């Protein structure tokens, strides 16, 4: 279709005149004017809380477009997802893996 | 948190965020120099100056 | 060279670079009217000397900015420490560039759509990342720790918010989101996404009241790239805001456009309302919020509204 | 199409033997990611487009994301690492990099001789995906969140301060 | 049009270059990072076999190995915090308390 | 006529770059970002500029920079103090060119009333000042004064355009100074309201 290679070659001006005009921008900054503790762990445990919710939230992504087609089963299943979900949290939660002042 | 605690919370912040926009819907108090002349009270302490008698030669 | 393929072709594109553009220069004009409209709250006047009405204010500021002395710290790391305000623009500059305006003005008809807001989301974070890293500073880099926990604590339920829309349209493409939205617009239903969405967004683009510094190191055009950069994701997270919420470019009598740009508009200037009335709130109570309150919010609103679909599907 | 597909797989080829061969860990990890986008552009390439979305995602999105915050948190500054440089000298990599190309030739061979009608690109979008998770792969989601659970729990147990 | 041998060429070429990091780099992280590298490109051949066939299996079996592969790397880098932790260095060659 | 920092000299300028310095002159002037330094009195004065009531905004020097970097005038608005100069120099020394000095006050001037042994007397005995505000302390409308006599020195001085093309010293216009040219309209005045009235 015509739709369709006109949209990709839109889509791949849009990205290349972006990327070249804050490439241009910083070149041109760069060319005018002249010249003259130890971290905790605790960041570690919300990157991997993020990293887990965040692949299980992937999950939920994938069930959320075909909710229609799943019917009720797949409802079921999700619910039985989320219901797991919630526990984890609820689990980190109560032990105090989610609290930053102890 | 409470939730009582919650609700009281987001009440008062809609209540900023009102008072804020009826302070944007309220005139300005902004003295607009150099366009707006300051106004200064007559023993205002400025420049200093010297000066001169009613028969005109200075009074120093 | 006259066939209407290539007029098509240079058509589609002359219409992305307009759009490019206009969101630049609206990023742009928008800081500008963000110190405006804090002028106007704060019931003074702002800027309004520079040409008529301060509307030659940003082409001073553009020039300030690209005749001051570029400068590179010393003892840092040149390639991320350019690397992060190209970041910082480029990544929610994409994320707008699944932006439906208008029926037939679009950029890229994704099947993926916001699905890509959240690759470009992600990839944003990196500008805070390597802006701590590359400024060789320990307060920088603690406060580029916090920032980033900030926005991955946001970002963790992000999309969840978004999935109650991805629901109920049944696909991932912003023209059907749009599409499905010829009745009732998406805030009535979905109106805990709504409002998790609007903190998901206001936190993800470091702005009031979730923000810290990292920006000390930054100086002359790579500072003003952090700052377009943060003006273009606002006008990003609020037309996204408009498509998924409000209806998009839907309305009863205005042309599209006008509904769209409205409807954008009163979001920026929600935005700054909301900079100039609410205070900061402390870091553990800001990180409780994000993980305790909001995660299980998206995912029982998410619950919900497939139960309500299955249930209206006879 | 497939000039997406050679350019990309070319430039994520190129990373990662930039990313095996460095002492930085930061740039390490730049190029890391470097070659995941470019992963996830041969995904986009091929038609599955919900592995590059979930490539971008989640693997240059959340676990790069956590490798770089590890990296800034140790404040690695190259302790005898970066005076070191015993991966470079030859009596170190040629063995195991010769060991590497004749598997290398081995599952080349392995491959070169498969049926082949080459593969269309038809676009299979994250809808049939999911509509396969939760249908056929019911246990595999529910094992999977469990898997998920399971690297939690041991995560935080381990990297606990105290 | 694309070949499957050709996709199927470039997972093992990225597998053997991880497999290679993992191997020759004394670093933990290294090592963890050339682990990431082996699990993406084994996630590669999957989808590249899956969009062979025009089968979701393919992508469903991405899925699951993007799970294993955030929580594996999630597991080795606690396990190197706790070791930089406990003994100021990443050297894996220097963990070598027991042995035959 | 001008002076240079790399010398009196006089004014070098096709039509060109003099409309490009015009320019740039006139982006670095119409737009002046503060530092946030707060050293006494004169600059609680100077954050009473800052609000509403008299609106330095409209001038484009709003933004207030807590970074040394990102601000283009220093406004030193306080006592120089013995403990405070080297705090003071850094701080100088870590912006970046242009930069400009306005000096708020009479400490900031030359010591002011405070002729004392942990006083620097005037901040122009280590840093460069580009414009002086005498008071104890100035009104925020005579720092907007200021601001603006700042504005015009920056309009018409000349500096490079780029750093590899072109001469890189900085010229700095000889202006004629306020009390010589504001001599004819004040020694005019004969009479003022009485100081018994409000
Ligand atoms: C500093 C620069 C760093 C590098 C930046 C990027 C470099 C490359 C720039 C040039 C790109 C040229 C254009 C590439 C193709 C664009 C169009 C495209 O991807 O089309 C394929 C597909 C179409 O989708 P659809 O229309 O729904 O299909 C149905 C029927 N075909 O659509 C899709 O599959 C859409 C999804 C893929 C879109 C990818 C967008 C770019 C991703 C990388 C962003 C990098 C951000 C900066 C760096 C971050 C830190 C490393
Ligand atoms: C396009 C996208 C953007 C759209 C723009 C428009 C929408 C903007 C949304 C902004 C959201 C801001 C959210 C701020 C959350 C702050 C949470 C927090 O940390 O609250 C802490 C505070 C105290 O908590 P506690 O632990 O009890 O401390 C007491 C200890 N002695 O806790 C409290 O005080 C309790 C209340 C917490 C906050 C509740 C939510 C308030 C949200 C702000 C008001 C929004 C009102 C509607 C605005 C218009 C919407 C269309
Ligand atoms: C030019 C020489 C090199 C210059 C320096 C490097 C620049 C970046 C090079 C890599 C990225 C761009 C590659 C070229 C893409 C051009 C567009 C294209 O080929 O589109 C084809 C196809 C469109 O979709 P489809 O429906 O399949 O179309 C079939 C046509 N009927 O497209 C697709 O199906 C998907 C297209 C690819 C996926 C989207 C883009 C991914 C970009 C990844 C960038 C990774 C980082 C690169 C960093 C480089 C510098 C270090
Ligand atoms: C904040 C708004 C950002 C908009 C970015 C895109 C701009 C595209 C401009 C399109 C102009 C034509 C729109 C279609 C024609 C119908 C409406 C005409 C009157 C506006
Ligand atoms: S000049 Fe006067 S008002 Fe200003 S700092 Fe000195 S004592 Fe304070």
């Amino acid at each position: 279709s015509t739709e369709v290679i006109a949209h990709h070659w839109a889509f791949a001006i849009f990205l290349i005149v972006a990327i070249g005009l804050c490439c241009l921008m910083l070149v041109g900054g760069w060319f005018l004017g002249g010249r003259a503790l130890r971290l905790s762990a605790k960041f570690y445990l919300v990157a991997m809380f993020f990293v887990i919710f965040d692949v299980e939230a992937l999950y939920l992504f994938a069930w959320s477009t075909s909710i229609r087609e799943s019917g009720w089963v797949g409802f079921v299943e999700a619910a039985i997802f989320i219901f797991v979900l919630l526990a984890g949290l609820v689990y980190l939660v109560r032990i105090g893996a989610l609290d930053w002042t102890p | 948190m409470t939730l009582k605690e919650l609700l009281v919370g987001f009440g008062t912040q809609v209540r900023s965020i009102w008072m804020i926009g009826l302070h944007a819907f309220a005139k300005r108090e902004t003295r607009m120099y150099p366009e707006e002349p300051v106004y200064l009270p007559p023993r205002y302490r400025g420049r200093i100056v010297l000066t001169r008698d009613p028969d005109g030669e200075e009074r120093c | 060279w006259i066939s209407p393929e290539l007029i098509e072709i240079l058509l589609t594109i002359l219409k992305a670079v307009v759009i490019l553009l206009v969101v630049v220069t609206c990023g742009a004009f928008m800081s500008f009217g963000e110190r405006r409209l804090l002028g106007l709250f704060q019931n003074r006047y702002g800027p309004n000397r520079v040409g008529w009405g301060g509307s030659l204010q940003l082409v001073a500021d553009m020039i300030k900015m690209f005749f001051k002395e570029d400068w590179i710290p010393k003892f840092s790391d040149r390639v991320i420490f350019t690397l992060a305000p190209m970041i910082a623009f480029t990544s929610l500059l994409l994320a707008f560039a699944i932006v439906p305006v208008s029926p037939g003005w679009v950029v890229a008809d994704l099947n993926i759509g916001i699905l890509f807001f959240l690759m470009m989301a992600g990839l944003a974070v990196y500008a805070v990342l390597f802006a701590g890293w590359s400024s060789n500073n320990k307060y920088s880099l603690l406060g580029a720790m916090r920032a980033s926990a900030q926005t991955l604590s946001y970002e963790v339920f992000l999309g969840l918010s978004l999935m109650g829309v991805v629901a109920q349209a049944g696909s991932f493409n912003m023209t059907d989101i749009v599409n499905s939205q010829a009745h009732v617009w998406n805030v009535i239903p979905q109106f805990f996404g709504f409002i998790t969405f609007a903190i998901a967004g206001v936190a993800v683009c470091h702005r009031h009241p979730f923000d810290q510094g990292y920006h000390i190191e930054y100086s002359g055009m790579k500072f003003g790239l952090f700052f377009v950069g943060e003006y273009i994701g606002i006008v990003t997270i609020s037309a996204l805001m408009v498509t998924l919420f409000f209806g998009g470019w839907q309305g009863p009598l205005l042309p599209p456009f006008i509904w769209f740009a409205l409807k954008t508009a009163f979001f920026m200037m929600m935005f700054i309302l909301i900079r100039a009335s609410l205070p900061r709130p402390r870091y553990d109570q800001v990180m409780s919020f994000g993980w305790k309150i909001c995660l299980p919010l998206t995912l029982i609103n998410l619950l919900v509204t497939a139960a309500v679909i299955l249930w209206q599907a006879q | 199409m497939e000039f997406a597909f050679y350019i990309c797989g070319l430039i994520a080829i190129l990373a990662t033997l930039r990313v095996i061969t460095h002492t930085n860990p930061v740039h390490a990890l730049l190029y890391l990611i470097i070659s995941l986008l470019a992963i996830s552009g041969v995904f986009f390439s091929l038609g599955a487009y919900f592995a590059g979305a979930l490539e971008i995602i989640v693997y240059a999105g959340a676990i790069m994301v956590l490798f770089v915050f590890v990296v800034m948190m140790l404040n690695l500054g190259g302790s005898e690492i970066e005076q070191e440089r015993q991966w470079l000298k030859p009596q170190v990599w040629i063995g195991p990099a010769i060991l590497s190309a004749i598997m290398l030739v081995v599952i080349v061979y392995a491959i070169l001789g498969v049926n082949d009608q080459g593969i269309d690109g038809t676009p299979i979008s994250a809808k049939a995906v999911g509509i396969t998770l939760f249908g056929p792969y019911v246990l595999a989601v529910e094992l999977a969140s469990m898997l998920l659970l399971a690297g939690l729990v041991v995560a935080f147990h381990v990297g606990r301060e105290e | 049009m694309i070949p499957l041998q050709h996709g199927l060429i470039l997972a093992a070429i990225l597998f053997v270059l991880g497999l290679t990091g993992l191997v020759i780099r004394r670093n933990l992280l290294f090592m963890l990072i050339g682990l990431e590298i082996m699990i993406n490109a084994s996630a590669l051949a999957f989808v590249v076999a899956g969009s062979y066939w025009g089968q979701t299996d393919g992508q469903v079996m991405y899925i699951l190995a993007i799970s294993l592969a955030a929580a594996e790397a999630s597991i080795g880098l606690a396990l190197l915090l706790q070791l930089h932790r406990r003994r100021q260095n990443l050297n894996i060659d220097s963990v070598s308390e027991m042995r035959g | 006529d001008y002076t240079l920092t790399r010398e009196i000299v006089t004014d070098p300028l096709n039509v060109f770059m003099g409309k490009l310095n015009d320019m740039v002159n006139w982006g670095r002037k119409n737009s002046i970002w503060p530092y946030n330094f707060g050293l006494s009195c004169c600059y609680v004065e100077m954050v009473t500029s800052f609000t509403a009531v008299h609106d330095v905004a409209r001038f484009g020097a709003e933004v207030l920079r807590a970074s040394p970097r990102q601000a283009d005038l220093m406004v030193v608005a306080g006592t120089c103090f013995t403990k405070m100069a080297p705090v003071i120099q850094r701080l100088y020394d870590q912006m970046l060119e242009p930069k400009w000095v306005i000096s708020m006050g009479a400490c900031a001037n030359s010591g002011g009333m405070y002729d004392i042994y942990s006083v620097v007397q005037g901040v122009d005995k280590f840093i460069p000042v580009d414009v002086y505000i005498p008071g104890c302390p100035p009104r925020p409308e005579a720092y907007m004064q200021a601001l603006m006599l700042l504005q015009e020195s920056i309009g018409k001085e000349r500096r490079p355009l780029s750093w590899v093309v072109g001469d890189q010293g900085v010229y700095r216009a000889n202006m004629q100074s306020e009390r010589e040219r504001k001599r004819g309209e004040r020694i005019a005045v004969t009479n003022l309201r009485t100081p018994d009235e409000i």
